[PDB]
């Protein structure tokens, strides 16, 4: 089968700035009857793919003239002459000049913004929760660019590493910041063993830890 | 408009059996060869097979990881496409797409193949506690707990309150996903107004409206 | 009769 490559993996692009991405083949492209049928297709976040780019340059109706695909053989090339906004997502090359019709690994195209620190909030478990047996303790780090970020859970001073689980939004549609939560799980038994339950923020914009606390005996 | 709907996607059991369904609308579908496109959560695309019009006698195609496992067909008379599928793989979950050409895309169908049992979720209301007097921004939550197969979709206020809103990406451990939502409002309209969390996991027909109540002893 | 084609795949 035909090994499609694309690179680069990530790239991180200004709004008006241009970005280019590539498509090899393991083997030419150029099919039988003298054309060659490579695809560019673009899926957005929680969206099904759209197709942009077909038989190597042609572009499909409705798609802006920002876009320009080129090549021939096993190399080719999908340009961006500006960023907009709407361009963020995954780039996909499909190949359908050889049969199985392979597709490429993807290339994610992420906004460059400017650098935001982290807005942190603390939750403690609720009523329903503790009935259960099990206790869940809750850190939302909100608007926040980079996205590279490290949170660290203290349980009266000392550092706790298990129980703890991370997600992170896409980037946001309106300003491309990135949201993150925390959570720390612990049975109701080893909950109300401790008093103090914090979680401490590092990121690249402060050289000192954002820190959000709550003890169970105070209101 | 053209229209691609599937139907089918669900939890089902390793070596188990599922059909999928697609039906086509706004377009001549007995004049156009049809696709299934898969996508592995969090992975790349992968085509999966192809079948051609009447003209060209329904010729069919497959990829090699499901050859004489997967069935593709078509009623043209009902404007239907379908996927067959038999003794089904870890490897085989993905979301669905059906696919006009290489041109039109359906929403696409989820289909979960795993041995864990459907289990509806725990849905938990996060308030600020002890600290926080006024901020003028609050911060509301509702932690998704335990729950499987995907997917939850959380709404506030039945999507009335639409801003501020960042709901996660589900994380799976150990057969079971949790699942968290945040909100951030004035402090005017909250507790004076209502903040409620719907959150809906249809696999176990769970519907949840959680109101958030303030703490503060 | 006569097969629609996007002029994605060859042949
Ligand atoms: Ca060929």
């Amino acid at each position: 089968d035909v090994v499609m490559t694309q690179t680069p993996l990530t790239l991180s692009v200004t709004i008006g700035q241009p970005a280019s991405i590539s498509c090899k083949s393991s083997q030419s492209l150029l099919d039988s009857d003298g054309k060659t049928y490579l695809n560019w297709l673009l899926q957005r976040p929680g969206q099904s793919p759209k197709r942009l780019i077909y038989l190597v340059s042609k572009l499909d109706s409705g798609v802006p003239d920002r876009f320009t695909g080129s090549g021939s053989g096993t190399d080719f090339t999908l340009k961006i002459s500006r960023v907009e906004a709407e361009d963020l997502g995954v780039y996909y090359c499909w190949q359908g000049s050889h049969f199985p019709y392979t597709f490429g690994g993807g290339t994610k195209l992420e906004i460059k913004r400017a650098d935001a620190a982290p807005t942190v909030s603390i939750f403690p478990p609720s009523s329903e929760q503790l009935t259960s047996g099990g206790a869940s303790v809750v850190c939302f780090l909100n608007n926040f660019y980079p996205k590279d970020i490290n949170v660290k859970w203290k349980i009266d001073g000392s550092e706790r590493q298990n129980g703890v689980l991370n997600s992170w939004t896409d980037q946001d549609s309106k300003d491309s910041t990135y949201s993150m939560s925390s959570t720390l799980t612990l049975t109701k038994d080893e909950y109300e063993r401790h008093n103090s339950y914090t979680c401490e923020a590092t990121h690249k914009t402060s050289t000192s830890p954002i820190v959000k606390s709550f003890n169970r005996n105070e209101c | 408009e053209v229209q691609l709907e599937e139907s089918g996607g669900r939890l089902v059991q390793p070596k188990g059996s599922l059909k999928l369904s697609c039906a086509a609308s706004g377009f001549s579908f007995n004049t156009n060869a049809m696709n299934w496109v898969r996508q592995a959560p969090g992975k790349g695309l992968e085509w999966v097979a192809r079948i051609r019009s009447k003209i060209n006698n329904y010729s069919t195609y497959y990829a090699d990881s499901v050859k004489d496992r997967f069935t593709i067909s078509r009623d043209d008379s009902q404007s239907m496409l379908y996927l067959q599928m038999n003794n089904l793989k870890t490897e085989d979950t993905a979301m669905y797409y059906c696919v006009r050409g290489t041109t039109y895309w359906g929403q696409g169908t989820l289909v979960t193949v795993s041995a864990a049992k459907t289990t509806p979720p725990s849905v938990y209301p996060l308030a600020p506690g002890s600290a926080a007097q006024t901020n003028s921004m609050v911060t509301l939550g509702c932690l998704v707990k335990g729950y499987f197969p995907e997917p939850v979709t959380v709404t506030w206020n039945s999507g009335s309150l639409s801003s501020g809103v960042h709901t996660f990406p589900a994380v799976l451990q150990s057969d079971l996903y949790t699942l968290s939502s945040s909100v951030t409002v004035p402090s005017s309209p909250r507790p004076s107004e209502t903040v409620t969390c719907n959150v809906a996991h249809p696999a176990s027909s769970t519907k949840v409206d959680k109101k958030i109540v303030p703490r503060d002893c | 009769e006569e097969e629609d084609d996007d002029m994605g795949f060859g042949l």
